[PDB]
RNA sequence: GUAAGUUUAGAUUAUAGCCAAAAGAGGGCUCUUCUGGAACGGAAAAAACCUUUAAUAGUGAAUAAUUAACAACUUAACCAUUGAGGCCUAAAAGCAGCCACCAAUAAAGAAGCGUUCAAGCUCAACAUAAAUCAAAAUUCCAUAAUUUA
RNA sequence: UCGGAGAAAAUCUCCGAAUGAUUAUAACCUAGACUUACAAGUCAAAGUAAAAAUAUCUUGACCCAGAUAUUUUGAUCAACGGACCAAGUUACCCUAGGGAUUCCUAUUUAAGAGUUCAUAUCGACAAUUAGGGACCUCAUUGGAUCAGGACAUCCCAAUGGUGUAGAAGCUAUUAAUGGUUCGUUUGCAACGAUUAAAGUCCUACGUGAUCUGAGUUCAGACCGGAGCAAUCCAGGUCGGUUUCUAUCUAUUUACGAUUUCUCCCAGUACGAAAGGACAAGAGAAAUAGAGCCACC
């Protein structure tokens, strides 16, 4: 039992996958949601230390991370452990006046107004 | 018809070998029926002599003629006991031709194939197309969207913790010695 | 991406593992290397399999794994015409045996078989109608159950 | 102990060394490294000195003793990290502990057997993810009592087939019902006389806090064979002490029968004769179970 290389294939979309989850693949997205959804515990070692590289010690606690190649080959040993989701900014990234006022939605939008009023 | 129409004498002197998809004697050369192994066995001279006796007594010299497609036993055996030939699932291990139909060495061929040491049928050239085609059609035609490749060469799910290396090449329709046809 | 690492000083204990999975080497076992494990949950009971970041109070909540699962494909009722084809066994009849592989016809070669051989019981013709697979030893051992989205 | 070759680095497959001859005689000093637990072991620029560059090819510490006039030499210490120098035996034994106490058979196939005829009865090659059993050497199980259970059936019972005329048999299905003897020589068998039959196995030899003979196996003693002896042998033989008051669990108060022979049918059916049935029906015993005492 030894580390794997996944052939290049599986990471190349094809044009149905861009309609299903509804990614453009131009203007592709900057940061990753990853949490991890399953135990570490009798996984080989390196994956271990790749999660605690991640900072995704805790389960269902969501971590933000650059998609840039050097973060996302990391992502690629741990595959199978986490739930990667494209961060979206509705209303814009935060400022300072709303940084108090952020919300992490579960669909992925950190909204910068959080009001916990109804909609009306 | 060729001359020497009877199947010659075997000498009876000169664990991946039958665990995999054979590479050799898997097409038919001159005859147009012929025994397909089904599984990875060894065939002693045991084997080679109820072969040779059954099918050269039935055999009518004068339509019919048959060769052999496997070579004779090299592989040596320790408490040099004897010598087994290995064969691969999928081997054709003798081939019979003619100017016969299939349905007159069906009876033989199959009652010779039961004896064998491994599963194994009788195919004439159209059946192991038809058989072929099938495999192929029912790749194509699957509706599962997973399959053991996909599954395995990506390591979805961790898997390959649980899995040997082989195992990507054979793609699940061989385990051990074992061939699992409907197994895509 | 991340927070560890080298050197200096001090110091014991340890030096017999266990089981699963993977590749080899000897020859089922037995050596060698790589990976994981040590539930309070599930697999029945279950150190070693799967789920599980530590440990706290609460008469809150969302979830993970989760011994269960839904045999497999055409006879119908009919009709059968010689010089015994020769020769090795008197002579060998579709037909002891061997070789020709035979005769007209609307239509028939001799299939089993019968025959010392021919007895002939009568297959295929003519002539009529339709037609390969996938859940032994104390005393059985949860109970039951085919359809409500 | 170390070195060389393969397996390929864990144990296996093979060869050699405890040097050998050749020789230009191969100096001193000193960066950086290899290897390595320690110890030992490797390679080497620069500088200097000799000469007129070169050593080529294929291994044992410390101590302690020496030899020369600083220089040197001492191991089958080979159990090869090496005690300066010590062997047998014990069944007379002891203490501290650790352990243990091919051939069937059932399926599938069917050349050949069976005058003819594969499968009445069988049967080659094989098929079952099928069930059981260096030159020499060798060591728990009977019986008694009481039995529980399996069925892969030994007898009793119901049937299919036959190369089943009857009678005897053969083969297969079904069935676990009750039964399944007494002795002789025996140490494992070997026989005698019977029976309807004297089944095959499982229960930790089923069962030693129920009993008993061996064996394991010793303290004594002989032969035979070893060893200088003590002693020894998986070689003989004769002799030879294991006790237990039951604390717990469990258990201690009915049943509705098995087999054999004779008689009859009938010396008939059948059959050339020889020989010789079935069912139906009646009567005797044997054993087991449950009781009883008029007689003996
Ligand atoms: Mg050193
Ligand atoms: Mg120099
Ligand atoms: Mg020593
Ligand atoms: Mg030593
Ligand atoms: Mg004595
Ligand atoms: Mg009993
Ligand atoms: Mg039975
Ligand atoms: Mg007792
Ligand atoms: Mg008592
Ligand atoms: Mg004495
Ligand atoms: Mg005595
Ligand atoms: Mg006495
Ligand atoms: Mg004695
Ligand atoms: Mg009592
Ligand atoms: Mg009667």
């Amino acid at each position: 039992f030894t580390k794997s290389r996944i052939p290049d294939k599986v990471f190349q979309p094809k044009p149905e996958d861009h309609e299903k989850y509804g990614g453009d693949p131009q203007n592709p997205h900057k940061l990753h949601i990853v949490t991890r959804i399953r135990s570490t515990k009798r996984r080989p070692y390196w994956e271990k230390d790749t999660i605690k590289m991640l900072g995704l010690q805790k389960a269902h606690s969501p971590q933000i991370h650059k998609n840039i190649p050097s973060v996302n080959a990391k992502l690629k040993v741990v595959k199978h452990l986490i739930r990667i989701q494209p961060l979206k900014l509705p209303q814009g990234l935060p400022t300072e006046e709303t940084m108090s006022s952020t919300c992490l939605k579960s669909t992925g939008e950190l909204v910068v107004q959080w009001h916990l009023k109804p909609v009306e | 018809i060729p001359e020497r129409s009877k199947l010659k004498f075997v000498e009876r002197v000169p664990l991946k070998d039958i665990r995999g998809p054979s590479t050799e004697a898997t097409d038919f050369t001159e005859g147009n029926f012929a025994i397909l192994a089904l599984g990875g066995g060894y065939l002693h001279w045991g084997h080679f002599e109820m072969m040779r006796l059954t099918i050269n007594r039935f055999m009518d010299p004068k339509n019919m003629f048959a060769i052999w497609r496997v070579p004779a036993p090299f592989k040596p055996i320790t408490r040099i006991d004897h010598y087994v030939t290995p064969v691969k699932t999928g081997c054709l291990v003798v081939e019979m031709g003619g100017r016969c139909e299939f349905e007159e060495v069906k009876g033989i061929l199959n009652q010779v194939a039961h004896k064998l040491p491994f599963p194994a049928k009788a195919v004439s050239r159209k059946t192991l197309e038809r058989m072929h085609q099938n495999q192929r059609e029912r790749e194509l035609n699957n509706q599962n969207p997973w399959t053991f490749e996909h599954i395995a060469t990506a390591n979805m799910f961790g898997i390959r913790k649980f899995l040997s290396p082989y195992d990507l090449t054979q793609k699940g329709r061989y385990w051990g010695k074992f061939y699992m046809p409907k197994r895509v």
